[PDB]
RNA sequence: UUCUUCUAAAAAAAA
RNA sequence: CGGUCCGGCCGGGAACUCAAAGGAGACUGCCAGUGAUAAACUGGAGGAAGGUGGGGAUGACGUCAAGUCAUCAUGGCCCUUACGACCAGGGCUACACACGUGCUACAAUGGCGCAUACAAAGAGAAGCGACCUCGCGAGAGCAAGCGGACCUCAUAAAGUGCGUCGUAGUCCGGAUUGGAGUCUGCAACUCGACUCCAUGAAGUCGGAAUCGCUAGUAAUCGUGGAUCAGAAUGCCACGGUG
């Protein structure tokens, strides 16, 4: 590991904060801790269902997380059910009223996050790693993306010994500092260990 | 120009001359001076046997080399033989105030003593 | 009618106003030598006015914040070329060829990290 | 060292204990590990057993012990040379 | 270095004197950044050097400097199996820079009570042909001479 | 860590929430100038006798989403390492790397 | 006379949120001074980024706190209840100080 | 001009 | 400018320092020469800055089965009346020796005493803590202000002027040790920091060897912060001379 995070090194030229409020030092560990506890929870809770971002934001003594997903219908079932369910143990949790929010993602695999999480259940149910690569590059490179790098590591195949393996088509250029390279991980837990999975995607640099 | 029974040096200035004595330092002598009234940047030359008289008598109210050295000695004696750690740290030569012994003990242990 | 300049140097801030007099020069309320006892703070704060002959002419008021001794000298310096370029505009033709005019950038250095200081390395053994 | 506008500082349950120790005149040692309690006059022609990590090391308390701490009297540290 | 020669960096004159050289040797005689106690030793030194000498400050510096500035020095080569000290004629500025330090460097090893007082001696017997700095300088020479057989 | 350490770290916060008055009010008797030696000689007893735990001074700040007693940062109530991570993915608002 | 502070994380948001605030009072009432900035704190950590052992490999984040300053001279009564209902986006802090 | 030597256990892919 | 308790302090003024936000500006853009009618290089004109203006962030495919199963997660092996868990006391601070990185020195470019001048960048509510009184001092009592361009840490030091010391193991250097204390913390014995009095080892520039640095750099002088109840000569930042 030599390369810095994408998204850490672009949080003040192209990408934004996954938490935007302010808090003074007294409640700022104990707001992060909440915003940690609100987070695991919901992943915890909403593993079958395709969330790609948890965004919090705290206006007025009052938190409001906006859920980004690409399955709203899953999540919300019969119109006002569990999304009430969900919004009263995280105002628990937090003990300050919440409100939940949700904002759906168009173009599912162009989402880091998401093709990380549809890599790791293959892997998990035992496909060929090589097939899900290709398949998520190729599926990423059709709906217009600039450009994706995958990259897979760690005892392929049910191997021995452990490798790295990885794709690249496009341009993926990590040093522009413009470039909204979204960028994510995953982990699958198989029978043999862990294999990390590692994605980035170009969309087109942005001017401004 | 003789003082508590030792002599102290002439062509020095009395603050400094006065520190010679076991048992003064710069800020003791400096507070015999100031009780005595006399100036500090004065040698203990060209000085009246009468203020030297005064000194003396000055420097009589502390406690000086002869019962400084029996006392110094007592309590370290006193820690030794009552057994404390103080004693027993003491009596082994190594460091009493919880310094490292691991490196830099030197100033209690002496030169250095090669493994033969 | 005053005649104003900025000077800086680095970390310190002058602020300048010429008059025409008889020759005074003022800092923070006091005189040159009461100021600056340093001579060559002294000789580096005369610089532009025994270049061009106006020594006698005219009188400095300075108000200076920030830095040291040299650092505030040199920014008076600084300060008078910068006034005088626009009190009278053609001097600077001189004073550019004196290296009067432009604003020393060279700034201290900050210290990194693995460093003991600004460049200084820690001292390295093979063995 | 402690100031002294504090005052001392000594176990409470070793205090109760030296209290009836002088009370009832007993003479066996009295094990402890309270290695950081000050002497008392009253503790004087004792034995107590101090604790040095390992095992309760008895010490006799003289009238010259008073302004120390139980400790000092039980050296924790083993050492017989090196050589 | 290997890619580029630096342009020469400017150095301001001395206040009292305006002179460059002897500016130049306040910046070799400072230790720890403090010029102000250097320039403080450097005058006294010139001021005691003006009364032994009956000449300008200036004048005397230079005449002492002269006696201590060399023309040729060896410089190690060593293209054959040893060390070659081929004696390479000395540029004015090197010369100057020479001079000076090897004048700073003989009254820090004098034994007298202040630096002032040592500057001041060392430049009374540099201008009388005598003391550690023109013997260093007659010892390069005889070195250079030696070894004048190659070039 | 442990779950054990992250068990004595919960306890010793409510022993010293539970018994905070007691011990302000012990310290000030005892650090009182104008109070009789015996009165502060029995504060200094009584203070003995409550639960060690109690004391402020007993815990030791450890990262709140792993127990880890070093490398604390007060502000984010993590370690170096956590606090790394929640950084570089985004979850500390206003938080970005620093060059001067 | 009434004075607002606020604090964020993010400049472009404080600007909006501050050029907000004097357009808010300037429709209602009048007689606001204008927006003041107020020194940036740059609160700076430094971190060492290997699990184990690597001095010398650290990194080095900071937290900007800008800082805005606006205040009316003289409030009217529905310039006060105007700004007391108005809520602004997250990530602001408002500080409200009479007197 | 001279400048010697490093014993004895590794693993690497199979549309 | 009008007044003053002479203090930007107070009416005031929005010019300036400075505080942020937006924009302009440096691009071999222009000129001369060399060059293959090129890329490019050398020089100067303007300009605060000239060819990457200075510093930082930014570390390719991979290398060392490099480091971490003791931050965490995790496959397998091992223990489950113990290899798990709680508490007191001890140890991580031991000491014939060897090495690594520093701090303070061996002195007059200095030590001590008095007077006096100029900073930057931070932190602060279980917190920073003015002013006044007591103590030689560390500090204690009472106690305003400050969630902070306001108040506090906080008088920067080297410098400069005067006086003394006169090449000495010294008015250099402070180790070591005895006596008396302050603060934090239930609790300073092992094993904290600091203060007062006394004590004043080695050390007079260091063998073979070896390290850092090309400009605001090296060298040198102080200041702040994280950790933290208390506890840095270390680390991370900041300015002064240079």
């Amino acid at each position: 590991g030599q390369k810095v995070h994408p998204n850490g090194i672009r949080l003040g030229i192209v990408k934004p904060w996954n938490s935007t409020w302010f808090a003074n030092t007294k409640e700022f560990a104990d707001n992060l801790d909440s915003d940690f506890k609100v987070r695991q929870y919901l992943t915890k809770e909403l593993a079958k269902a395709s969330v790609s971002r948890i965004v919090i934001e705290r206006p007025a003594k009052s938190i409001r997380v906006t859920i980004h997903t690409a399955r709203p219908g899953i999540v919300i079932g019969k119109k006002g059910e569990d999304v009430e369910k969900l919004r009263k143990v995280v105002a628990d949790i937090a003990g300050v009223p919440a409100q939940i929010n949700i904002a759906e993602v168009r173009k599912p695999e162009l989402d880091a996050k998401l093709v990380a999480d549809s890599i790791t259940s293959q892997l998990e149910r035992r496909v060929m790693f090589r097939r899900a690569m290709k398949r998520a590059v190729q599926n990423a490179m059709r709906l217009g993306a600039k450009g994706i790098k995958v990259e897979v590591s760690g005892r392929l195949g049910g191997a021995e010994i452990a490798r790295t393996e990885w794709y690249r088509e496009g341009r993926v250029p990590l040093h522009t500092l413009r470039a909204d390279i979204d960028y994510n991980t995953s982990e699958a837990h198989t029978t043999y260990g862990v294999i990390g999975v590692k994605v980035w995607i170009f969309k087109g640099e942005i001017l401004g | 120009a003789r003082i508590a029974g030792i002599n102290i040096p002439d062509h020095k200035h009395a603050v400094i001359a006065l520190t010679s004595i076991y048992g003064v330092g710069k800020t003791r002598s400096k507070a015999i001076l100031a009780a005595a009234g006399i100036a500090e940047d004065v040698k203990i030359s060209e000085l009246s046997e009468g203020q030297i008289d005064t000194l003396r008598d000055e420097v009589a109210k502390f406690v000086v080399e002869g019962d400084l050295r029996r006392e110094i000695s007592m309590s370290i004696k006193r820690l030794m033989d009552l057994g404390c750690y103080r004693g027993l740290r003491h009596r082994r030569g190594l460091p009493v105030r919880g310094q490292r012994t691991k490196t830099n003990a030197r100033t209690r242990k002496g030169p250095r003593k090669p493994i033969k | 009618n005053q005649y104003y300049g900025t000077g800086r140097r680095k970390s310190s801030a002058a602020r300048v106003f010429i008059k025409p007099g008889n020759g005074k020069i003022v800092i923070n309320q006091r005189s040159l030598e009461q100021y600056f006892g340093r001579e060559t703070a002294r000789m580096v704060v005369r610089q532009p006015l025994e270049l061009v002959d106006m020594v006698e002419k005219l009188d400095l008021y300075i108000t200076v914040k920030g830095g040291g001794i040299s650092g505030q000298a040199g920014a008076i310096r600084h300060g008078i070329t910068r006034a005088l370029m626009e009190y009278d505009e053609s001097l600077r033709s001189e004073l550019r060829k004196a290296g009067f005019v432009t604003r020393d950038a060279r700034q201290v250095e900050r210290k990194k990290v693995g460093l003991r200081k600004a460049r200084r390395r820690p001292q390295f053994s093979k063995r | 060292p402690r100031s002294l506008k504090k005052g001392p500082f000594i176990d409470l349950h070793l205090l109760k204990k030296v209290e009836k120790a002088v009370e009832s005149g007993d003479k066996k040692p009295l094990r402890t590990w309270s290695r950081r309690s000050t002497i008392f006059p009253n503790m004087i022609g004792l034995t107590i057993a101090v604790h040095n990590g390992r095992q309760h090391v008895p010490v006799f308390v003289t009238d010259e012990m008073v302004g120390h701490k139980l400790g000092e009297f039980a050296p924790t540290r083993t050492y017989r040379g090196h050589a | 270095p290997r890619r580029r020669v630096i342009g020469q960096r400017k150095i301001l004159p001395d206040p009292k004197f305006g002179s460059e050289l002897l500016a130049k040797f306040v910046n070799i005689l400072m230790v720890d950044g403090k010029k102000s106690t250097a320039e403080s030793i450097v005058y006294s030194a010139l001021e005691t050097l003006a009364q032994r000498s009956g000449k300008s400050e200036l004048e005397a510096f230079e005449v002492a400097l002269e006696n201590v500035r060399p023309t040729v020095e060896v410089k190690s080569r060593r293209v054959g199996g040893s060390t070659y000290q081929v004696p390479v004629e000395v540029r004015p500025v090197r010369r100057n820079a020479l001079a000076m330090r090897w004048i700073v460097e003989a009254a820090r090893k004098r034994g007298d009570k202040s630096m002032a007082l040592r500057l001041a001696n060392e430049l009374s017997d540099a201008a009388e042909n005598k003391g550690t700095a023109v013997k260093k300088r007659e010892d390069v020479h005889r070195m250079a001479e030696a070894n004048k057989a190659f070039a | 860590a442990k779950q054990s350490m992250k068990a004595r770290e919960v306890k010793r916060v409510a022993l010293a929430d539970k018994y905070f008055a007691k011990r302000a009010e012990l310290k000030a008797i005892i650090s009182d100038v104008n109070a009789s030696d015996e009165d502060r000689w029995n504060a200094v007893l009584k203070l003995q006798t409550l639960p060690r735990d109690s004391s402020p001074s007993r815990q030791r700040n450890r990262c709140r989403q792993t127990g880890r007693p070093h490398g604390f940062l007060r502000k984010f109530g993590l370690s170096r390492i956590k606090v790394r991570e929640a950084a570089m993915r985004g979850e500390i608002p206003g938080l970005k790397k620093a060059s001067w | 006379r009434i004075r607002i502070r606020l604090k964020a994380f993010d400049h472009r948001l404080i600007d909006q949120a501050t050029a907000e605030i004097v357009e808010t009072a300037k429709r209602t009432g009048a007689q606001v001074r204008g927006p003041i900035p107020l020194p940036t704190r740059k609160e700076r950590f430094t971190v060492l980024i290997s699990p184990h052992v690597n001095k010398d490999a650290r990194d080095q984040y900071e937290i900007r706190t800008h800082l805005r300053l606006v205040d009316i001279v003289e409030p009217t009564e529905k310039t006060v209840d105007a700004l007391m209902r108005l809520d602004l986006a997250a990530g602001v802090d408002v500080q409200i100080s009479l007197g």
